[PDB]
DNA sequence: CGTGGGCGGGAAAATCTCTAGCA
DNA sequence: ACTGCTAGAGATTTTCCCGCCCACG
DNA sequence: ACTGCTAGAGATTTTCCCGCCCACG
């Protein structure tokens, strides 16, 4: 990762890492936003 | 991008809204944001003395045993623990407990007896926690801990045939003020607010722990048509094509070329 | 709370708080958002014309 | 109308128009 | 020094933090916060990560006793080819250990014999019987069996082909015979597809031819190089050539197997 | 491997992959004929 | 001889007060005129002395002008240890040149800066054959031209040591903790980078 | 730099004259504070430079009494060759630690020791006066 | 006499890999 | 209908910085 | 002065063959 969120629900995620679209299961996701978002 | 600063500027002059607000509504970085909230003259609020370290204790002695209560003030959380014996022992293991889930920075409570051992002053310097007696810091919630411990007496009333001990009760009981209390202002039961006010506390002490490095620092500077080296002005964001600074009171755009970092 | 690294350089106890923050951020976000935005796609799938 | 925030960021006279809205129809 | 790195220090003695959340909680230099890891002697870490190397020489033998059915097996392993004989023991002692690998060197080529510190070998037969057949003893780390764990993984297999031959005999020492028969010849594969009976041989026979040969030819080429070695103007020689090469020679000075290239270097008939 | 052999001693054995010259020891060499040679 | 023994008298010329010194393992003269017998001159000639080479330590007699606070405050300010022969004959030997340039000069002086130098640099012989301010550069200048190790026992999991290398090998390595002659595999020890 | 070169200058100092002597190669001052500015007191300087460091030439300035004749013969028995910012950072260090100084000279004494052995710097953290013995060492040994 | 840019030497940071131990 | 995983140490690659000096304004 | 190692299973990449058919002689 970091891989970004398109669209979530119950059992899978769909996040896009550069230009693949994934469809990751809901029991393999880590999904969180960092504290270190005030550079980037 | 760098014209809504001044924007956000007369903003703060009509209605003066936080750093949070500005920094998410013009799309800027944050650290323009808290200067424009610390350049302001009627924006400069009182210190720390906001904490999410608002803890009240209170002591009760209900079928004859001992429930110690403590409260997360700042959101209204509260729990509790079933004591067998009033010693500084036990409320300094408590103590450490509640400091090993919840970053306990300080504690209020009364000058009772079980609360004044030295064993609790050794706990709490080996945690590193302000701690006071008697003291309420702010008497607005001073009621709302004692109407909040007979909810609770409430909930027991309710769930005394739910379970056969005392703690298990006490458990169910505090799983209910936890979950099975709903209302405010979207609908959260206990949790929710008390993880927001956790989360906004971590990103704004991450942002105190980024920017306390970033003032020592120095950049000296030039500007485009230009080869007189200003300075030393402040950093705001270290950029790959503009790089933000301060000299006296302006908030300016550099070209890294143009750009000089001491690293102290 | 002291040992830090892992993912972001976080304690654990950091950790247990972000995802718990977007597990009532992001769902209650796409509820919000399911009731508007409500589009109905047709497609022609691929080796055939059926617009299905 | 200044001051915002929550879930999805909604002041008080958004929120209490949006509840009307529903609880008319 | 600065009192954030006193107070880290502190931190240090009271829960021994990691260099990462002192060097982030006061803005310090990653170095210094290894350092105050490296303080206390309560922060020791878990060894280096990486396994070393066992020896791959035609002249060393692996020899381990193992236990099956409440019996005792001596197992001896060429450690070069893998070429395994075994054998059931009456009683594990020093003395029919060394009646085996008398046995052993009166049937191969061996010099160095490499066991872990068991009390049947180091009994003094077996370093009499060393010292009559002139055989290097050596033995392991005092609690290491992973330098001897060629002959461990060799003693997992010849059981686990025991476990498919157990039936076809009365006794243990039919099916161990069978088993070792059928591993040293009817098992194919490994580096040249071949077992093990015709690697030992490749082994054997290629050591004698190119040791006799090279011994015949060294008598013969003897050519002393010069070399003018690089940053230097010295002329430095001369040095035994051990193969010409295209644009750079191998030679020996003194005790260094260099490389110097042929512009650099001049060669000389006696 | 397989590399060439170049001279050979006791101690240690050199060789040559492609252009390299690896000065192996003894404790490290594997000194076989492949008996496929029949073909090449 | 150490690095940096030096060694401190005084003389008395006409009954005035002169402060010699000497580096122990060159016996190499310097000196200072002082105009009374204070210790304000003396803290001025043991900080003028380092005032251009490293001084560890300097040799006194047992007399009162190294027994007060000024000095003693001042070597403890700089962190020079205080402790109260090769001197006195050299001392003896820096009244006898003068003689070349005594009354070929007006001021005496100067005599002593041409008699100084030609101790200083024109003096050779022995083994070396170097000068004195050529010999003490030679011994300090070669006088200024080793790791701990943890380990783990095996069929255990405490951590012991520290011990002292002997022999590296690439799978072990032999060590020394106070005399105990053992060899650690390296995915059991982990030595310290210094 | 050659490592028998050396240099100095003057400077005067609460009714005090001060004069200071470099090794150009190192960077090490060392001052000495003088009662009367006269040519005996520098040539005096001169002996405190010449008589156990190990010096070749002399480097001042145009000042009478560093070319006096006391100058010159001590050059002449001396085998002095005279030829023709040491300052600055000396008056930094005497103004901060001014405090334990009953005299300007100790003073100057626990300046030039801090600029000594209390920063510590280079490529291993050295002193100057452990750069002035190994350029001097590199002269003796080549 | 007054500046710019690549280089190299060094720091330092992100990742690879690999292992010890959980009985 | 279920599932190996995680903290630390060199090692290696990737990348700013600085100073400097040789090439240029 | 000493040192983890080796046999087997998908799995994945790399590579002849054949037939064939579409492009050409
Ligand atoms: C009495 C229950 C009933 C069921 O069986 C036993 C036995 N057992 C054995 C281990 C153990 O061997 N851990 C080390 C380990 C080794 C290899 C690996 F891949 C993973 C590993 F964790 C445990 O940890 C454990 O908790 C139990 C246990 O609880 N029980
Ligand atoms: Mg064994
Ligand atoms: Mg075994």
């Amino acid at each position: 990762g970091p891989a970004k969120l398109l669209w979530k629900g119950e059992g899978a995620v769909v996040i896009q890492d550069n230009s693949d679209i994934k469809v990751v299961p809901r029991r393999k996701a880590k999904i969180i936003r960092d504290y270190g978002k005030q550079m980037a | 991008f760098l014209d809504g600063i001044d924007k956000a500027q007369e903003e703060h002059e009509k209605y003066h809204s936080n750093w949070r607000a500005m920094a998410s509504d013009f799309n800027l970085p944050p650290v323009v944001a808290k200067e424009i909230v610390a350049s302001c003259d009627k924006c400069q609020l009182k210190g720390e003395a906001c904490s999410p370290g608002i803890w009240q204790l209170d002591c009760t002695h209900l079928e004859g045993k001992v429930i110690l209560v403590a409260v997360h003030v700042a959101s209204g959380y509260i729990e509790a623990e079933v004591i067998p014996a009033e010693t500084g022992q036990e409320t300094a293991y408590f103590l450490l407990k509640l400091a090993g889930r919840w970053p306990v920075k300080t504690v209020h409570t009364d000058n009772g007896s079980n609360f004044t051992s030295t064993t609790v002053k050794a706990a709490c310097w080996w945690a590193g926690i302000k701690q006071e007696f008697g003291i309420p810091y702010n008497p607005q919630s001073q009621g709302v801990i004692e109407s909040m411990n007979k909810e609770l007496k409430k909930i027991i009333g309710q769930v005394r045939d739910q379970a056969e001990h005392l703690k298990t009760a006490v458990q169910m009981a505090v799983f209910i003020h936890n979950f099975k209390r709903k209302g405010g202002i979207g609908g959260y039961s206990a949790g929710e607010r008390i993880v927001d006010i956790i989360a906004t506390d971590i990103q704004t002490k991450e942002l105190q722990k980024q920017i306390t490095k970033i003032q020592n620092f120095r950049v000296y500077y030039r500007d485009s048509r230009d080869p007189v080296w200003k300075g030393p002005a402040k950093l705001l964001w270290k950029g790959e094509g503009a790089v933000v600074i301060q000299d006296n009171s302006d908030i300016k755009v550099v070209p890294r070329r143009k750009a000089k970092i001491i690293r102290d």
